[PDB]
RNA sequence: GCGGCGG
DNA sequence: CCGCCGC
């Protein structure tokens, strides 16, 4: 599937040539960044409210307390008004929207289902049909790595594989006592830096430095857990998908005729 | 598509083969091929271009008294072609649905075989709009339609959208599917292998679209729609219809 | 398009899992022999320049065509890895 | 045949030289047709005052520059790989500062090629053309400012690259922004150093702008004059010596930097007009009396100021206007390069004054060929201008002989900056086709000229009109400079005429680039013709007024791929240009004077002049072309003929009767057939194979040298070292391989051996043919180049028959382009009610998607000469009308059903049905009789056709005619490598291939991927393994299949082996493992 | 170009062929036309071998001789070819290689001439038109490759597009414009 | 800020955006067509199906920018010219009758009963403000003519 | 690596 | 994007 999606999402990409879409929408979206038309999402949850003219006009979601203060240039264009609510993540401002930011305030499950959408947007337009899938299972790449501030086993300055963590908490509160709980924090990494820093060494020795990635791989006996395509490649051995799919690459055949001969053996 | 979810995926393939060799024989025989009478011109197109070119001159008249602003007077006459020419376009289909239901021209457009409304209405109609080398459109419109000779200028005036189409199939062609590649380099890892995985964290396929016009819920296009939850797996139950 | 490629696909639990089968099955069909069969008589494969295909044209059409039969069995852990290659040599010559 | 033209706009003037741009240009480049007394004053001799008067005190001067004795002949450059240069040297003189004494003398200075009659050049063996160029001519201009919409920044642009790019701008914080190639100053601070003072500077500039108070604010460094001269000098990034050192000053003064270019026109006339008023001497140069003058200066920001302040003129200077965009001519090109080297050697020369004894030096001691020759040679053959001649046919060469570039110096336009660029300009009209450029990336940037577009004094294509005045039409036509047709109100040509006097009240015109309705009163312009709007090559489409923009391109392109056919034959119809093309090109040979012809062989035609003087003129018989096609001239002339002055003597390549021809006029059939016009498939009728319709002559030039190793000289004998005699038959000569053998693939074409062995010039797998001309150059070179450690050369030329296969791609000039799909039999193809079969089947579908009605037309049209038996002549925009064919049509029924009245017989019960199958489609009025019934229907376009297979009509008129289409230089004989195994690289273990064997195409990971989504597991193995890097693997497989087995299975590819050692060679410790965390032997 | 980016990058296949495409009306979505003396070339060791199995050749070397010069070989060598390939496919691939539909997999019904007859319905699936394109073909060498060759990459086989449920195998014009014309 | 328009401008320019929706549901399929058809790719059709929609989906940002943040003004009485105010001049010399409203920029339509006339328009800037009685002139390209408030209706 | 064409 | 042709 991974191929698969990469290829579906791929093709269409050959036809897409204030707001800026196209590719570029395609490539600032895979790539976790800051659009040319930035809108300022709300970061507080509560109600809108204006301050009209003044060289410079203001946006505020206040409620129980605080108010959000954000600086809208008397040049942007903001359709939410004096008056109603406005969620965590929601467009204060018109245009474009980042990831960073969207994460921070809404949430994951927002940003995932926000590119995904704001993907589709542009192949909806130009025609094309692809199914969300893929958009999907790449997008859930890009955020399958997560910070830690709460430490048990390396320290808090790190960025590791979100499973690899469920692994670590999972069995140290679950088998071994202590629980030392694993607290991070979800991360957006970009399309290409998920890539670049992709776990297995042999992966790595491809495309950024093989100086670098060779050296820390070397210092920690690195054992390559040989799966995915390109690593496996280079073994030359069989791809881990496809036929190789270790549920059917072990597969037998016999004959009634062998098998009530394998009972003669016994 | 439903021969291949009915019968199988074979047999379909024969059901194509059949088409394919049916399709191209009575199409051999049927005797349809294009003549420059075949492109026909509806006789309301000397019509709605006089009634247009008047309407112009109403334009002006306002325009050589003061009325209407530098700018309003543009706007207002490409909103009369942008009309004018959609007018001429229906037309020539008018034409041909009513006089000419077997129109070689027009049944190829019709049948998913050729064509396009849009070029047909280059040939029978007018192609009338095009734009300058910078974006913004150009005042007057190519009132000519192939079948009739195109005019020396509104040719040369047509030249600058071609050579802009050009250019733009150049630098995103030659792209060289740069995003199948990179995509591929952030999914060339993932695979299918397992046993129903068990954690049950769904994603709720949302079914309706917020806002464009304002505020108002709307049912999301039958396509989108689709395209979300076709060929998809059911996290939990859903009574709605009546079916379960 | 192929003989009962539907059937085929219904056989198994997943896609690949029919090459596999079908492919090492051939595999069988040449090494141990081309004997190594299980409908030789009335109604198995053939060819139009003679009749010849009774003996060795494509080996995977004989897989899918004895496939489609209830005669082998196919599964993960059948029987012993090195055991089956050593049965099999012995009855067929 | 008759020939009827439907021309009704009177074309006032001839088309002018079409290759004028390169003959013209390299004949003022180097006036050395000319005398000295009268040379002129650009190129060459200009280049040399340039660099010449010599002063060091020493001085060398300029006489007369002489050359002109061609080594060689152009031919023998051609057979001898030698460059077809002239040679060139000048009377030098030496003058001392002994006033007494003074030294002449004369020492030459390199070779330069000439240009040929065609207008191209031969460089080393092969011609070369070089190719025009465009930019924005060093001029002044004033653009808006980037991000900041408030006010726009001056631009200062001379050429060489050497020169500095000034731009002046004003910001808000406070005064002016004068920045010199990467770095910026205060405007004032030249100023004051030139002598404009504070008090006469203010007055005269801001009398109107008020921005001044951004220049006379130095109140401490405007109060130093010539200090600031030292002050602008410390300004320069470098720490140097302050002592009045004007070097880097020097630089933007007169000589180097800013422009030669001719005194008056060159850089002046962007002076005079655009801004300021006169020039003096050739730039801002003056470094005279210590103090010095800048007329150009001051001016620049006196626009500036008048631009932020009133409309004294609206100066907003549009780049892209070709008014400010300069073509630069060969002459120009080469002449540039040839300064380049005068400089080069300007250089030694002055070193070489302090360097010898006074008068013991002399024209020698000051003169080395060195600089010079290099610097040419190096133009010509590295340049990445001057390019191999697109010689597929004529037209071809003469398109790439007129074609302009942006990218080339780098200094003029780049790669990523082009989307303004490539848009077809406003002023493009008749200066650059709109059609000509290259689909693709490089599209609009590389495009030939228009018809009348011919480059002026200083490059801004002019194009021609006609000045109307009142009423009347005159022939006074002007040659306008893009910029002065704006300031007039220009008509088109299709303005109805009664001779002189306009027709209509409201008669189209356009004022600037803009489409206006004027009155006759307002008509101060005329167009001259509507082909003057296009290119020579686009010219030539019949109906291009119904061609979309973006097809006719296709079309025009395509004319240049077409390939020189045996039997050629000019379009059923024509545009009026084909005459032309071969007659300007150089295809045919024309007869010079009246007279009458004496010989005519088929080698040579000699004809006797009635002035008195007989001449022979050779027939290049079967020459090889630079794309290997045949060139032979057909005399068309018979025994003691009375000759015209300029006529056809014989025909060129593809011009025949001296109309320009490529490809054949088929009888053509406008339908679907099974499938084998799918997409955009074409069907032919075998019987098309059986009169050589289409046939092309083809030669491959397989070239082998006699290397010196000094392991022992190879050397090119009989003897085949591995005992053949089989093989050595057609290799009769010893050595070489008989002339009239038939050479396949694997034959021996040259022996030769080498050292430790046969190493012989084989037949490439593919194909060879017939040997039909040899070349051997042996020790005593009569005046050939032979290369270092070459002993010597032989060169085998080889041909074969090119007969239409299924493989062949075809076109029509509209852009209908398709591959042949299947050749059917006559027997079973679509034939008309008279035994006439059709020739090709063209499937309508690809014609309403794709907008090229023009086809249609032709097709129409090309009907009616075939039963009318004549070829007509449409042009461009101004061409037969729908109501004058369907006139002709008319004619046309007459012949194909009035022949079938009287042979004795009337209508079929075939022809009656689909006459009933019409009316009901509404094709013919209902009522009439079927005589009546079919004319109105062959007026139509469309007649009735019987199957062929099955004898029954095809339900439904189906359109037919003569169709010009043309076989493409796209034979299948570049399309087909078969691999089973073969030759690996020896670096790499790549399937690579070379002499005997193909090579394997690439597999890209673009295509692995495709692969792996397959989960194409094993077919992915073998790709990586088995065939390619396993040696061992490849091996077994190999085996196997010999023996009929099944191939063994993968062991780790020496890739994975070769990783672990890579890895091992380093601390890094790569060991793989098992099941349980153990080691695994790959060895 | 390294040695990790070696294994990766790519490279050139033996069993490779490259040649024009041409429309083949009659064909099914099943097969494919290919050039004998392509098929020649391309399964040449599967020929030899054959011919030993058939009087035609005593042993392998002399088949090779038998193919090194002589002009035609006949029906007989051609007999065996044809025999050769009998239920065997190979593959096809297009100028740009964007989706796994690519390169497809067909099985061989030998042809004149030097073009290669392709399936006109999919023509779609691979951008490819008539005016000159060229496809490059490939042989599965191992059983078990012919296998998935034929099983999961055969044309037939992938109707639908993995980019949405919508099918590849859509009628195009010719096509439709037959079928419309006579409903 | 604020965009000023008629109940009749109002309709008419919601139909408007309707009407440009089924044009743009259309241009649609015609692109989606052209992807998937890939025969003779690489020409006008995409590039040009393309452009059009563009064209379209311009006018609907337009048209939905507009709409979705214009006020509506009830005023059927009052005596100044203000926007809505149908306003009727009569030349002096002449005696021509001239009908005209108006409106703000976007509902500006030379087509209509009264000419819907700029509120920013030359004309339309030197008719707000005056009342029934009123003399003004602004330049025109023959002169300068001066109209006389005929009467303010509605 | 520079240049030209084709899809 | 892949295929070729040449200093
Ligand atoms: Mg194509």
């Amino acid at each position: 599937v991974g191929i698969v999606a990469a290829q579906s999402i791929g093709e269409p990409g050959t036809q897409l040539t204030d707001i800026t879409q196209g590719l570029p929408r395609v490539i600032e979206l895979f790539e976790a960044r800051r659009p040319k038309a930035k809108a300022v999402i709300s970061e507080i949850d509560g109600v809108v409210r204006i301050e009209e003219t003044e060289e410079k006009l203001s946006v505020f979601v206040e409620s129980e307390g605080f108010s959000k203060e954000y600086k809208l240039p008397k040049e942007a264009r903001l359709l939410v008004k004096d008056g109603d609510y406005v969620e965590a993540g929601q467009p204060l401002t018109r245009g474009a929207i980042d990831p960073h930011q969207l994460l921070e305030a809404k949430g994951p499950e927002a940003v995932e289902r926000y590119l995904v959408e704001e993907i589709q947007k542009v192949y909806r337009a130009q025609g094309v049909k692809l199914h969300d899938k893929h958009i999907e299972i790449v997008v859930r790449q890009m955020m399958k790595y997560v910070e830690v501030t709460d430490p048990g086993d390396s320290r808090l300055l790190e960025g590791q594989v979100l499973e690899k963590w469920d692994v670590e908490a999972l069995n140290e509160r679950l088998i071994a006592e202590g629980k030392t709980p694993v607290a991070w924090k979800p991360l957006l990494m970009g399309v290409t830096k998920s890539a670049l820093s992709t776990k297995s060494w042999l992966s790595a020795a491809s495309f950024q430095n093989t100086t670098h990635v060779l050296t820390e791989a070397a210092i920690a006996g690195k054992k390559d857990e040989l799966i995915g395509l390109k690593e496996n490649v280079i073994l030359g051995r069989l791809i881990p998908a496809g036929t190789g799919s270790d549920f059917v690459r072990f597969t037998q055949v016999v004959d009634q005729k062998t098998l009530k001969a394998i009972e003669e053996a016994r | 598509y439903q021969a291949f979810l009915r019968l199988g995926m074979e047999k379909t393939a024969r059901l194509l083969d059949a088409l394919k060799y049916y399709g191209f024989t009575f199409s051999t025989t049927s005797g349809i091929t294009i003549g420059i009478d075949d492109a026909v011109i509806p006789e309301e197109k000397k019509q709605y271009l006089e009634e247009a070119d008047r309407k112009l001159l109403q334009i002006e008249q306002a325009y050589e008294m003061g009325f209407l602003t530098d700018r309003e007077r543009y706007d207002q006459i490409l909103q009369l072609w942008t009309e004018t020419t959609e007018k001429v376009t229906q037309a020539v289909f008018k034409n041909f649905e009513e006089n000419y239901p077997f129109n070689p021209l027009y049944v190829m457009a019709q049948s998913g075989a050729r064509g396009n409304p849009q070029q047909i209405r280059q040939l029978c109609g007018l192609r009338g709009l095009m734009q300058k080398p910078s974006g913004e459109t150009f005042e007057v419109p190519v009132r000519s339609s192939f079948r009739e000779g195109l005019t020396v200028l509104e040719y040369f005036i047509s030249s600058h959208g071609a050579r802009k189409g050009g250019a733009d199939t150049a630098l995103r062609t030659a792209d060289s599917g740069y995003l199948t590649r990179k995509l591929v380099d952030v999914t060339h890892e993932i695979v299918v292998r397992e046993a129903d995985c068990g954690t049950t964290n769904y994603i709720s396929v949302p079914l309706f679209q917020p806002d464009e016009v304002t505020r108002s819920l709307r049912l999301r296009k039958r396509a989108d729609i689709e395209a979300g939850l076709y060929g998809r797996v059911l996290a939990r139950e859903v009574e709605v219809l009546g079916v379960r | 398009a192929e003989p009962g490629i539907d059937k085929l696909f219904g056989m198994v639990d997943s896609k690949y899992r029919l090459t596999v089968v079908v492919a090492k099955r051939a595999q069988q069909l040449l090494r141990h022999g081309f004997k190594n069969t299980v409908l030789e008589p009335e109604e198995r494969p053939k060819m139009q320049t003679l009749e010849g295909l009774f003996d060795d044209p494509n080996a995977v059409t004989w897989a899918m065509k004895e496939l489609l039969t209830g005669r082998l069995v196919f599964g993960e852990n059948l029987v012993p890895e090195d055991r089956l290659q050593k049965e099999m040599e012995r009855l067929y010559p | 045949m008759e020939i009827k033209r439907f021309g009704r706009i009177r074309e006032v003037i001839p088309l002018p030289p079409l290759t004028e741009i390169q003959v013209e240009s390299y004949r003022r480049a180097l006036q050395a047709d000319v005398p000295p007394e009268k040379r002129e004053n650009v190129g060459i001799q200009a280049a040399f005052r340039e660099t010449f008067p010599i002063e060091e005190g020493l001085v060398l001067d300029f006489l007369e520059y002489r050359l002109g004795e061609p080594p060689f002949p152009q031919d023998e450059c051609r057979e001898k790989d030698l460059t077809y240069q002239a040679p060139l040297y000048a009377r030098l003189q030496l003058i001392h500062k002994d006033t007494g004494l003074i030294k002449e003398d004369e020492v030459f200075l390199g070779h330069i090629p000439l240009m040929t009659e065609d207008g191209s050049f031969i460089i080393n063996g092969a011609d070369r053309v070089i190719v025009s160029q465009i930019h924005r001519s060093p001029g002044v201009y004033f653009t808006p400012d980037p991000a900041r919409p408030g006010r726009y920044i001056a631009s200062i642009i001379p050429l060489p690259k050497r020169g500095p790019w000034i731009d002046l701008e004003v910001e808000p914080n406070g005064v002016v922004s004068m920045k010199v190639n990467k770095r910026k100053f205060p405007l004032v601070l030249l100023l004051r150093v030139l002598g404009y003072d504070q008090e006469t500077l203010a007055r005269e500039l801001g009398a109107y702008g008020e921005l001044v108070q951004g220049l006379m604010d130095e109140s401490v460094f405007a109060m130093r004059p010539e200090e600031a001269l030292i002050r602008l000098f410390t300004l320069l990034r470098p720490g140097d010596p302050p002592k009045r050192d004007k070097a880097v000053a020097y630089v933007y003064g007169l000589i180097a930097d800013p422009r030669r270019y001719d005194l008056g026109e060159a850089g002046r006339y962007k002076a005079e007009e655009k801004l300021g008023i006169r020039l003096s001497g050739r730039t801002l140069a003056r470094f005279e009396d210590g103090e010095f003058k800048d007329e150009v200066f001051l001016p620049t920001l006196r626009y500036l100021f008048a631009l932020t302040a009133g409309v004294p003129g609206h100066e907003v200077d549009d780049i892209d206007h070709l008014g400010n965009r300069r073509i630069r001519t060969v002459g120009e090109l080469m002449t540039d390069q040839f300064r380049v080297g005068l400089a080069r050697l300007a250089r030694g020369v002055r070193e070489r004054m302090l360097m010898g004894s006074e008068d013991s030096l002399t024209p020698a001691k000051l003169v080395n060929s060195r600089p010079l020759e290099a610097a040419i040679r190096e133009f010509f053959s590295r340049s990445q201008l001057s390019q191999f001649k697109d010689e597929t046919n004529p037209l071809s060469s003469l398109r790439h002989k007129r074609r302009i570039s942006a990218l080339g110096p780098g200094g003029l336009t780049r790669e990523r900056a082009g989307f303004d660029v490539r848009d077809v300009h406003r002023t493009h009209y008749g200066r650059i086709c709109p059609v000509e450029t290259p689909e693709g990336a490089n599209i609009g940037l590389i495009t030939s000229l228009a018809a009348y577009a011919r480059v002026d004094e200083l490059g801004f294509i002019r194009t021609p009109y006609r000045r109307v005045v009142g009423g009347v039409v005159t022939d006074e036509v002007v040659y306008m400079t893009a910029t002065e047709e704006d300031r007039y109100t220009i008509a088109q040509a299709n303005t109805p005429l009664e001779g002189n006097r306009i027709a209509a009240e409201r008669v189209v015109a356009r004022r600037k680039g803009e489409p206006v309705i004027v009155s006759p009163e307002e008509v101060e312009f005329m167009d001259v013709s509507p082909k003057q709007v296009f290119s020579v090559n686009t010219n030539l489409i019949p109906f291009l007024e119904h061609d979309d923009a973006n097809r006719a391109l296709m079309g025009s392109n395509m004319q240049t791929q077409a390939v020189p056919l045996i039997r050629a034959q000019a379009p059923v119809v024509m545009t009026g240009l084909e005459e032309r093309v071969v007659r300007d090109s150089l295809a045919a040979l024309y007869a010079e004077e009246d007279g009458e012809v004496a010989k005519v062989d088929g080698n040579r035609i000699v004809v006797r002049y009635e002035d008195g003087r007989l001449v022979e003129y050779p027939l290049r018989r079967f020459y090889r072309s630079n794309q290997g096609t045949a060139l032979d001239q057909r005399p068309r002339v018979v025994v003691g003929q009375r000759v015209r002055k300029g006529d056809l003597l014989a025909d060129g390549p593809a011009s025949e009767n001296g109309f320009l021809a490529l490809g054949q006029n088929v009888l053509v059939a406008i339908m679907p057939f099974d499938g084998y016009n799918f997409e955009d498939a074409i069907v032919i009728s075998e019987e098309l194979l059986k009169r050589d319709f289409y046939t092309s002559i083809h030669i491959e030039r397989y070239e082998i040298e006699a290397r010196d190793t000094k392991l022992g000289p190879e050397r090119i004998t009989r003897d085949i070292p591995h005992l053949s005699e089989a093989a050595l038959r057609d290799l009769d000569e010893e050595g070489v391989v008989r002339i009239g053998a038939e050479v396949k693939p694997g034959d021996i074409l040259v022996g030769r051996t080498s050292f430790k062995k046969d190493t012989s010039l084989r037949v490439p797998p593919g194909e060879g043919g017939i040997v039909v001309r040899t070349v051997r150059l042996r020790r005593g070179d009569p005046g050939v180049e032979l290369k270092p450690g070459v002993r010597e050369v032989v060169r085998v030329y080889v041909a074969q028959k090119r007969k239409l296969q299924v493989g062949d791609k075809l076109a029509n000039r509209h852009g209908n382009k398709g591959v042949v799909a299947k050749i059917l039999p006559v027997e079973d193809m679509p034939h008309l009610p008279d035994g006439t079969p059709v020739d090709v089947i063209l499937n309508p579908l690809g014609v309403p998607s794709r907008m090229n009605l023009g086809q249609i037309l032709e097709t129409h049209l090309g009907l009616a000469g075939y039963f009318l038996g004549q070829r007509y002549i449409s042009p461009i925009f101004d061409g037969a009308k729908e109501p004058e064919i369907k006139e002709l049509l008319a004619q046309a029924f007459e012949v194909y059903f009035g022949k079938r009245k009287g042979e004795g017989f009337g209508v079929d019960k075939r022809e009656v049905e689909v006459l009933r199958r019409a009316e009901k489609l509404g094709l013919v009025t209902p009522g009439k009789t079927p005589e009546e019934q079919l004319k109105e229907l062959f007026l139509q376009g469309k007649v009735v056709l019987y199957d062929g297979r099955t004898g029954e009509p095809i339900e439904g008129p189906i359109v037919v005619g003569q169709m010009f289409i043309m076989k493409l230089y796209h034979m299948v004989e570049d399309k087909m490598h078969a691999r089973s195994t073969g030759p690996y690289s020896l670096i790499t273990q790549q399937p690579l291939g070379g002499k005997a064997q193909f090579g394997g195409q690439r597999f890209g990971e673009m295509e692995v991927w495709a692969l792996e989504a397959y989960g194409a597991a094993h077919t992915l193995q073998e790709m990586l393994t088995l065939k390619s890097d396993d040696i061992e693997g490849r091996n077994a497989a190999y085996e196997a299949i010999i023996k009929g087995e099944d191939v063994p299975e993968p062991s780790v590819p020496e890739s994975f082996r070769v990783l672990v050692k890579e890895l091992q060679a380093l601390a890094l410790d790569v060991q793989t493992l098992d099941e349980k965390d153990n080691p695994v032997d790959i060895f | 170009q390294g040695r990790f980016r070696q294994n990766l990058l790519g490279k050139r296949v033996d069993y490779s062929g490259r040649s024009v495409i041409v429309v083949g009306p009659q064909l099914k979505l099943h097969q494919c036309g290919l050039p004998k003396r392509m098929a020649l070339e391309l399964f040449k060791p599967f020929l030899l071998k054959k011919m030993e199995e058939k009087g035609i050749a005593p042993n392998v070397k002399a088949a090779r001789r038998m193919l090194e010069r002589q002009r035609d070989i006949k029906d007989e060598v051609w007999d065996a070819l044809e025999e050769v390939i009998h239920g065997k496919v190979v593959l096809l691939n297009r100028a740009p290689t964007l989706h796994r539909l690519g390169i497809q997999a067909f099985q061989p019904v030998l042809v004149e001439g030097q073009s290669i007859q392709l399936h006109p319905l999919v023509c779609e699936a691979f951008n490819a038109d008539f005016d000159g394109d060229q496809m490059a073909v490939h042989v599965p060498l191992s059983s078990f490759a012919q296998a998935e060759a034929r099983i999961q990459m055969l044309s037939a086989h992938n109707l639908l597009s993995p980019a949405s449920g919508e099918p590849l195998a859509k009628p195009s014009r010719d096509i439709i414009l037959g079928l419309y014309y006579i409903t | 800020r604020e965009v000023k328009l008629t109940k009749a401008g109002y309709e008419r320019l919601m139909q408007q955006l309707e009407r440009e929706r089924e044009r743009l549901q259309e241009a649609t399929k015609i692109l989606q067509e052209l992807m998937e058809s890939s025969d003779d790719y690489d020409d006008s059709g995409l590039e040009a199906a393309k452009q059009e929609k563009a064209r379209i989906e311009a006018r609907i940002d337009s048209l939905e920018d507009i709409l979705s943040r214009a006020v509506i003004l009830e005023e059927g009485s009052g005596e100044v010219i203000g926007l809505g105010s149908v306003v009727e001049l009569e030349d002096p010399l002449s005696g021509e009758r001239l009908s005209v409203q108006v409106v703000s920029p976007a509902e500006a339509n030379v087509l209509d009963t009264p000419m819907k006339i700029s509120d920013a328009s030359p004309m339309g800037k030197a008719l707000l403000g005056h009342r029934v009685g009123d003399v003004l002139s602004l330049d025109t390209p023959k002169g300068r003519r001066e109209f006389r408030v005929v009467a303010i209706h509605g």
